[PDB]
């Protein structure tokens, strides 16, 4: 999985600013998706961050309640596109 | 063979290739796979004239400046997907349309407003906000679902007529 060691380092009712450990690849973007744990198909909202970025906040979140966060890299290598799997955490609030 | 450049732009998650694969290969895909950049092509017929679709599924906004002018610059026509399920999604639409304006140097793009994920329970973005935002353009509105195919063919072929028509 990509990237490595994703964590909430805090947290509000409302919001949680995650971090995670970028790679070694120079990545073109990550996309940060959330929703509630065991959510159905499409049941989530999803945002673009730069390949810079090793945080980002989410707000607008319901007090109380169990959510997954999922981070993905996306980019290009000699290899060809970068698409490696994505990592995930639950957090509850 | 007439050929259509149609790009479809929109923030992440809000089911732009769903909809390009429903539309092309008739399915759903229910898999998260973020897009780097994806093209299609496929011979249709629309209202009895026979053409080349060439969609460009692009990566979720907001895409880095030189490479999203690349492919305004050779759009003949953009939808413009927001998710019903994401206000973000929805409040970024202005400035993807200013950006498309702006490269084309042109106020009257071919262009369709598409609300996707019309199946899901719970909305945050009402269909009055976005009829009046689609009108306020002067473009075609459609909710869509690429689960159901509700909305999907009548989205892209509106499209296609929106660019003959212009
Ligand atoms: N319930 C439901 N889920 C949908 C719909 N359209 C897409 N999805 C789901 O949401 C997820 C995201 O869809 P997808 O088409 O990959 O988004 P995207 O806009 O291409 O995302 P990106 O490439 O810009 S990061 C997928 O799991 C897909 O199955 C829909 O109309 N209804
Ligand atoms: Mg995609």
């Amino acid at each position: 999985s990509v990237p490595t060691k994703l964590e909430v380092v805090a947290a509000t009712p409302t919001s949680l600013l995650i971090s995670w450990d970028a790679p070694a690849v120079t990545v073109f973007f990550y996309i940060i998706a959330y929703g509630e744990t065991g959510h159905g198909v499409g049941a989530f909202q999803a945002f673009r961050v730069p390949g810079s970025k090793s945080t980002a906040t989410i707000s607008g979140l319901k007090p109380g309640v169990d959510y997954t966060i999922t981070v993905y890299a996306r980019g290009y290598s000699k290899q060809g596109p970068y698409k490696p799997s994505p990592i995930s955490i639950n957090y509850r609030t | 063979m007439t050929e259509y450049k149609l790009v479809v732009v929109g923030a992440g998650g809000v089911g732009k290739s769903a909809l390009t694969i429903q539309l092309i290969q008739n399915h759903f895909v229910d898999e998260y796979d973020p897009t780097i950049e994806d093209s299609y092509r496929k011979q249709v017929v629309i209202d009895g004239e026979t053409c080349l679709l060439d969609i460009l599924d692009t990566a979720g906004q907001e895409e880095y400046s030189a490479m999203r002018d690349q492919y305004m610059r050779t759009g003949e026509g953009f939808l413009c997907v927001f998710a019903i399920n994401n206000t973000k999604s929805f409040e970024d639409i202005h400035q993807y349309r200013e950006q498309i304006k702006r490269v084309k140097d042109s106020d009257d793009v071919p262009m369709v407003l598409v609300g996707n994920k019309c199946d899901l329970a719970a909305r945050t973005v009402e269909s009055r906000q976005a009829q009046d935002l689609a009108r306020s353009y002067g473009i075609p509105y459609i909710e869509t679902s690429a689960k159901t195919r509700q909305g999907v063919e009548d989205a892209f072929y509106t499209l296609v007529r929106e660019i003959r028509q212009h």
